[PDB]
């Protein structure tokens, strides 16, 4: 019953298609799937893995082993904020303070409306720039709330 | 166009890994090629591969990932083996506190790419790739492009330059996984699985992807490949100490008034690097501890040791977290604790175990709930997650917290 839209499985053949061997492409196209559907839907297990000629079991175990992905919560702007030393030297909690003043949610919440995630991340590798977050693919500085919230009001 | 990455201050007294990326923008091909780049590469395919690893060699640069493996060495290795042999760049940088590589990719992608056809020539590798942390989206979308703008001024794919020498560079991306930077489990990743390191001995030279020779090297090691070529081995040995010569990215961050990476030779000191270069402290608070990543924990009477690879040097990969006065170092330890937690790949059970229980106990400790047998259970724990480990991130992960033990006993005390 589970088909990938035909844009979707164009970019997906691409990736199967990019590497030497179909296998490796595991990653690429489960990042492709996320940041298609705002979350790993399990229905979409099944037809990565006949694609990538791999058993179903084994297409789980990667999902399960790798942290980016999310099967439960979906959500159309991930932000991945920085829970390590160096952002929390910084100021992660002034951060994840100001988060929760504009959005309502906390750490591993989701708003309402389904557009906002909060997801607390390892080191983000922008220390010098502590305290980092990401929102999607885009990283920044937080420096305050009314920056934060200048920041947010550009995804929509 | 891509996405937002937040710019991170760049100095060297060098000017070379930094040339360009103290600029915070992507320096095209064009612009790449006015410097005088890829002509390293074009001496290269008129040198032999034995001629190439004996300049590396020669250079003493050394692994710029945490290991510090002989670089020209590890080539000799790899090349004793017969092939299909295969090269990896390894852009994982996940260790915290450490982003010194991610400017040379985000910055200056054609340093790192005609770093990597140098290298894949010196052993014979006709298929390279680029293993890049998936939270480094940017830098993905960065090299692509790069390595397309290669292909067109013909310095990939089949032929090189008229030299009979073919290379493709794939590049990879991880999703989450600091284990996926050890470099059986970034193989294992590569291969399509999850990225659990292998027990070793065979090493990666020996038997890597597929089997096959491999050489998995770190973004700043490759970087440095187009100076030695460019320069001659001599010349660039001149850089710095002779024991420890050639330039050197320092990732600063903290409680320093000027965060960001600086280019700098390895005699420098750690308080040179803080005081001289970092612009000292932020309210010109008294320094109390600098972490070295995730790895090691230096007092404020350690700030005079160089910031090479001696033992009794900086270490690691030269990063460098100041902690001032007034940052408490058992909360500090507890972030330390909960990156190990977070990050052992569960494969070898004192690491698995020991990892989750030293921040379970620690935080338990922090928050004023621990018993008495909590206390000798975390100070049990702390010197037992390294049994029966197979691979780097075990035999360490109680390593900067023995130390601010050690190192700082009137602190932990007081949460008793
Ligand atoms: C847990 C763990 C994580 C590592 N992460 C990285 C990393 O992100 N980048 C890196 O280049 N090396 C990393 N390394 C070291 C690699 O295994 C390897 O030593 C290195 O990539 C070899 O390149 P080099 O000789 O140029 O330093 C890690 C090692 C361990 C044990
Ligand atoms: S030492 Fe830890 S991280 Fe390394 S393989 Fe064993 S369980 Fe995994
Ligand atoms: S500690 Fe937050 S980005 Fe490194
Ligand atoms: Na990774």
């Amino acid at each position: 019953e589970f088909e990938f839209p035909e844009e979707l499985k164009t970019k997906l053949q691409e990736h199967i298609n990019y590497f030497p061997k179909k296998r490796q492409a595991i990653l690429l196209c489960l990042h492709e799937i996320q940041n298609y559907y705002g979350y790993i839907p399990p229905e979409s297990l099944k037809p990565l893995a006949d694609m990538l000629e791999l058993p179903l079991n084994h297409v789980e175990g990667v999902v399960a082993f790798y942290d980016m992905f999310d099967r439960e919560d979906k959500a159309k702007y991930r932000i991945r904020v920085c829970v390590s030393i160096v952002c929390h030297l910084m100021g992660t909690n002034k951060l994840l303070k100001a988060l929760e003043n504009i959005l309502g949610i906390k750490p591993g919440e989701v708003t309402p409306d389904g557009k906002f995630k909060i997801v607390p991340v390892q080191c983000l590798s922008a220390c010098s720039e502590a305290p980092v977050f990401m929102v999607n693919d885009d990283e920044y500085k937080f420096e305050s709330e009314v920056q934060l919230n200048e920041i947010l009001s550009r995804y929509t | 166009s891509y996405p937002a990455i937040p710019r991170i201050y760049a100095e060297t007294t060098l000017n070379m890994l930094l040339k360009r990326a103290k600029k915070p923008r992507v320096h095209s091909i064009d612009e790449y090629l006015k410097d005088g780049g890829y002509q390293a590469l074009e001496k290269a395919l008129n040198m032999s591969p034995e001629e190439i690893i004996d300049w590396v060699d020669k250079s003493t640069l050394r692994g710029r990932g945490g290991a510090g493996f002989p670089t020209g060495k590890k080539w000799k290795f790899a090349v004793q083996n017969p092939g299909p042999r295969y090269f990896i760049c390894n852009a994982d940088e996940s260790e915290p506190g450490t982003f010194k590589d991610r400017i040379i990719i985000e910055r200056d992608p054609h340093l790192l790419i005609e770093g990597i056809i140098i290298s894949s020539y010196a052993i014979g590798a006709n298929e390279a790739y680029i293993y890049i942390r998936g939270e480094y989206p940017a830098g993905y979308y960065i090299l692509r492009d790069a390595i397309e703008e290669a292909k067109k001024k013909g310095f990939l794919g089949k032929n090189i330059l008229g030299s009979g020498f073919d290379l493709e560079i794939y590049v990879a991306r991880g999703a989450g996984a600091y284990i996926c930077g050890e470099e059986t489990a970034l193989i294992e990743s590569l291969e399509g699985k999850r990225g659990h390191p292998r027990l070793k001995p065979p090493y990666p030279v020996q038997k890597g992807l597929w089997g096959k020779p491999t050489v998995v090297n770190n973004v700043e090691t490759i970087a440095n490949v187009p100076f030695i070529i460019s320069m001659g081995w001599e010349e660039y040995r001149y850089i710095g100490p002779s024991d420890y010569a050639g330039p050197k990215l320092f990732p600063v961050s903290g409680k320093v008034k000027k965060p960001g990476v600086y280019e700098l030779p390895m005699n420098t000191t750690l308080r040179e690097v803080i005081f001289k270069y970092a612009g000292g402290t932020l309210g010109n608070k008294k320094v109390k501890a600098v972490f070295s990543g995730a790895l090691d924990c230096f007092s404020s009477e350690e700030l005079d040791i160089p910031m090479d690879y001696s033992p009794l040097g900086f270490g690691g990969t030269g990063t460098v977290i100041v902690l001032t006065e007034e940052d408490d170092i058992v909360e500090a330890a507890l972030k330390i604790a909960e990156f190990y937690e977070h990050e052992t790949c569960g494969q070898c059970t004192p690491c698995r175990v020991g990892c989750y229980e030293q921040a379970n106990l620690l935080e338990k400790i922090y928050k004023g709930e621990a018993t008495e047998q909590d206390w000798e259970g975390f100070d049990f724990v702390n010197r037992n997650i390294q049994p029966t480990s197979i691979c780097g991130l075990g035999a360490v992960a109680g390593r900067l917290i023995r130390q601010t033990l050690e190192k700082f006993p009137e602190e932990w005390e007081k949460y008793r």
